[PDB]
This record gives C-alpha cells, structure tokens and sequence, in this order.
C-alpha cells in the first residue's frame, strides 16, 4: 500500500480509472 | 542484448547547439511542437541534452506502461531550476513540489489523507458547489446587464478568479468573494502574481542558475518578485487562519476545510503545512482555469457533443433528484469529457521520471539516473496511438476495447506522485461544467482553430470571446 490507503496508486469512476494503469484498500 | 545508449536517435551530444537550434527553429514558447517535429525525425524514441540537461523522450504507451511499472517507492521528477534556485537563495521552505525521498513521502501521505482520500475529498463538494453556483450567477447577471439575451466575453479573467475561489474556499473553508461585482484587490494580486511566476519561468528553463543571473537578470528579477508576492501573501492567510482558530475554539462538528483538519489532527509541522497551503494554492489557479477553458471551447467547437453532455446532466440531476453527490455518479459522458480535454490540452507537456534502475526501451538500454520524458501532448495528437485524434470524442474513454485507452489518461500523472490535486481538480470540474451546462448553451463567433502557447504550463495562444445563451 504505497499511498497507504487513499486511492492515489495502483501497488494494492474513480477506481475505474486507477484500475486501468494497473485494488487492496477499495 | 539492446543497443547501448549513445546508439539512441538525437540532433547530437552539444546541449548549446541544441539549444540554439530549438531557439532559432521553433522557439521558447513552442516547446509542444518541438516534440510533435522530433517524433516526426526521429521516430517513437530519441534523446536530446538541451543546455546541461539530457533526456530521453517516448511518446508509445507501451513504453509508458514500462516506465512506470519500474518507479520505485518515491519518484522524482524533473525540477524546475529557476524554482529550486528561489527557494535555495532566498531560505523559503519548501513543500511535496520540491521535496524527495522520506522527506517528500512524509509529506505527501499526511496530505494524501486530507485532499485525496474519499473520506475527505466527499466533504469539498458543497464547497465547489457553492462557488460553481456562483459563477453562474455572475454569467447571468452579465446577460441582464447586456440586454441582447446573451453574453459575449472573454472570460480568462473570471476562469481564474473562479479557481481561486474554489481552492480557497476547500482549504480555508472561507469564500474570499472573487466572484463579486467589486473584488480584493489583493487576492487579485496574488493571482496575477502566479501567471507572472509561471511566464517569467520561461526564459530560464533550460540553463544552470550560474547563467540566469548573467543573460536573464530582468526575468531573474521578476520572477523573484511573482514568488514573493506568492510567499507573502499565502503566509498571511495560513497565519491569521492559524491564530483566528484559537479565537473562537477547535471544537466544531461541521466540515471547516483542508487547513482546519491539518492544524487539528496531523503527523506535519506547522511549517510544512504552511509550505504545502502555498503550493496548493499556487498549483490550482492557472491549472483548472485553463482546462476549463479549454473544455468550453470544445463544447462550441462541437455542438453534438455538448448537446450529448447537456441530456446526460439533465438527466443525472433528475435521476439523483438534485443530490450533488449522487449525480456525480451518473455522468460518465461528463467524466470522460475531462479526460478527452486533457489529452489534447495537457497542462503538463510531458511527464518526467527519472531512472533508479537501468531499463530498455525499444531495445536500447537506459542507464539509472537517466531522466526519462513522456511527451503527453505529442501523445494526444498522434493518429497512431489515438482514432482521428484531433477530435474531440469522450465516447472514446467509454470503450470496451481497453487497449483504447492503455496508459493513454495521463493528465494528471500516474502512481503514488501523481497530481496531489486531482480529486480537488477533478471535483472542482465536473461540479462547475453540471452548473453551466445545465444554465448556459455555449458558442463562439467566427470561431477559428486556437493553437496552444508553452508558458510553463500550456496555454491557448490567443484570447478565447465566448457567447453565452441562458438555457431554457
Ligand atoms: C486541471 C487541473 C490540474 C492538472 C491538469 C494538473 C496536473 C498536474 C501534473 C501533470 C502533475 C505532475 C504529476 C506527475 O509528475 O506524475 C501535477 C503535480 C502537482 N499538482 Fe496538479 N494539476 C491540476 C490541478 C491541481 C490543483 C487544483 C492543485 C492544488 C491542490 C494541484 C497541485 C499539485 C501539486 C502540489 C503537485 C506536485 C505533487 C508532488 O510532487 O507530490 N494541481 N499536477
Ligand atoms: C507552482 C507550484 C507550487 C505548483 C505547480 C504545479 C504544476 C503546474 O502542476 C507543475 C508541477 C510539475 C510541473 C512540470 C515539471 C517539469 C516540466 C518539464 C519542463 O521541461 C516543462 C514544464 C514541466 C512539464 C512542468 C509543468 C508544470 C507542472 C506540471
Ligand atoms: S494503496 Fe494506494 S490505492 Fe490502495
């Protein structure tokens, strides 16, 4: 969990987007 | 085994020739098409030392996916030596911008938690909301004013006045009153000081601080000017914030805003919290002012389109029966829109990482250290990497086919030190395009192709006059 759980990575609409440049804390 | 470094295509290994030949050929303020004319010589990869800095460039998504893929745990990109060098002589502290390592990574998860988290960012929308609705109402009292049913207008000015607000106004939880018929003069100010920070940066960028000094004094002078009206000013506000808090007590159950909650209840110092406000309100002004432009300026250039984003507001208002927050669910079209904007009218024009362990790319091996450029705004204009890139389609960010859209949303970065306002940004519009779609049809007169100037950040190269008919 790099961003440590805030949706602003991809290591673990909004989440639709993070998903695509490939979560744990969702 | 790949070719060796040196074997990458470039105009030749003289940084000052380079430079000269970018000056004379293209210029300081075509930077964009600089890139779009070295893909074209060099094809999808080259390098070019510009001054003392060398950099790869890459344009393929592909390769893309494998730069970011090899980032390691806290990314640098490139910094801006006009910027450090202020910093530096001049003894400002510093926030996440020009920070690296542990030292950046602190910082960036306390903020992580008060302006990217969902936990937090749900709270920001009555706040843009309420600034959105403003503007609104200034469009429409403009309309009154000119007694012909419509307004006609370049609204620069009152795009930026309209960031500052909405950045304010989720990190003080105060409006500042810029969208008022009579405005502070101040707060003005330290607007115009921002675009002055981010033009004046220009004439130094690819050159040592030893040279600025020598051949840009004036631009020098200048720019140390726009930064201390940033400094000053943005102090100001975080200290009387800070000690009207203690005026009338801590003990509050409604939302007060970003400041509020980091003076309240984080792991920073007071200092680099002061620092992070400063950058924060820097970092918003021109940037969602200019994007947002850009986005009314597509919707006249493509009538169909903003018809389609019009119906599918109406009906998200309707279907979330007038929740803000429920409609912001309902408007995909809308969201994709943004996107679509970004990907002709990067803010950015290229991201930059640089390399902590060798990598290949299209067969040539990268040594560690080196700094690696995405060229984003060459991406979004090319044919083969984008159908009929220069138009302007969201349906596109829709698709199924998700090698449509691999590694090709890059607008606001990538990974853990993406854009720290995005949610901020991506709230602030999406809130303020429900508020005009729903209220405005949006048209230019003999309307003709505006091209982009770099300023730092990207800009359109000429004054964009709006007419704006009240929607029934
Ligand atoms: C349309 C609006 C915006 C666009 C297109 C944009 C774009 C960007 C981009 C491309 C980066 C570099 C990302 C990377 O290196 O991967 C960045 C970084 C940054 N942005 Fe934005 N931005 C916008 C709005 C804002 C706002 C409203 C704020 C205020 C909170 C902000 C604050 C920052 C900061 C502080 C950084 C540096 C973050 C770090 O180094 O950790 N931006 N932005
Ligand atoms: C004023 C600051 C506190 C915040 C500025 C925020 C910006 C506008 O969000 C900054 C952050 C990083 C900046 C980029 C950093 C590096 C480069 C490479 C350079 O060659 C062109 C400018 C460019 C592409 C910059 C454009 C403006 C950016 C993208
Ligand atoms: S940990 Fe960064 S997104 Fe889940």
């Amino acid at each position: 969990g790099a961003c440590e759980g805030t949706l602003a990575c991809s290591t673990c609409d909004e989440e639709n987007d993070m998903l695509d440049l490939a979560l744990g804390c969702q | 085994s790949p070719r060796p470094f040196n074997e990458i295509p470039s105009p030749g290994d003289n940084g000052w020739l380079n430079l000269y030949h970018f000056w004379r050929e293209t210029g300081t303020h075509k930077v964009h098409l600089h890139h779009v004319q070295n893909f074209q010589k060099y094809g999808p990869i080259y390098r070019e030392k510009l001054g003392n800095v060398e950099s790869v460039y890459v344009i393929d998504p592909e390769d893309v996916a494998l730069l970011f893929k090899s980032e390691g745990p806290n990314p640098e990109r490139f910094l801006i030596p006009p910027w450090v060098a202020y910093h530096q002589y001049y003894q400002r502290p510093i926030g996440v911008l020009l920070k690296k390592s542990a030292a950046w990574k602190k910082d960036r998860v306390a903020l992580n938690q008060e302006v990217m988290a969902p936990e937090a960012t749900k709270n920001f929308l009555p706040l843009l909301d309420a600034v959105s609705r403003d503007f609104v109402s200034v469009l429409h009292r403009r309309i009154k004013k000119a007694g012909s049913g419509n307004y006609s207008g370049d609204i620069s000015d009152d795009l930026f006045r309209f960031a500052f607000e909405s950045i304010t106004n989720v990190i003080f939880g105060e409006r500042q009153g810029m969208l008022e018929e009579v405005v502070n003069p101040e707060a003005q100010r330290f607007i115009d000081a921002i675009y002055q920070m981010f033009h004046t940066s220009v004439p130094m960028l690819n050159l040592p601080p030893d040279l600025f000094r020598l051949f840009r004094t004036k631009t020098w002078k200048d720019h140390v000017a726009a930064w201390d009206v940033i400094f000053s000013k943005a102090d100001i506000y975080t200290q009387n914030f800070y000690w009207e808090l203690r005026q009338k007590g801590s003990v509050h159950h409604d939302y007060r805003g970003i400041l509020y909650r980091l003076l309240g209840d984080s792991k920073m110092s007071f200092e680099d919290i002061k620092a992070n406000v400063t950058e924060m309100l820097a970092g918003g002004v021109d940037t969602t002012s200019m994007t947002l432009q850009w986005h009314l300026y597509e919707m006249a250039r493509n009538l169909k389109v903003q018809d389609m984003l019009r119906a599918e507001v109406l009906a998200a208002r309707h279907q979330a029966q007038g929740d803000m927050a429920t409609m912001l669910q309902l408007v995909p079209l809308l969201k994709a829109s943004i996107k679509e904007t970004l990907r002709l009218h990067p803010i950015s024009v290229t991201l930059q990482r640089y390399l902590v362990n060798d990598l290949v790319l299209r067969d040539y091996m990268i040594p560690a250290k080196t700094l690696v450029q995405v060229a984003i705004y060459a991406l979004g204009r090319e044919p083969t990497f984008f159908f009929d890139p220069e138009n302007f389609d969201p349906t596109r960010w829709l698709s199924k086919d998700k090698n449509i859209t691999y590694f090709r949303n890059l607008g606001f970065g990538w990974g853990v030190r993406q854009c720290l306002g995005r949610r901020i940004a991506e709230l602030e519009m999406t809130i303020f395009l429900i508020n005009m779609l729903e209220n405005f049809r949006v048209e230019i007169q003999h309307l003709s192709d505006v091209g982009t100037t770099f300023n730092l950040i990207l800009m359109p190269e000429k004054p964009i006059s709006f007419t704006f008919w009240p929607f029934n």
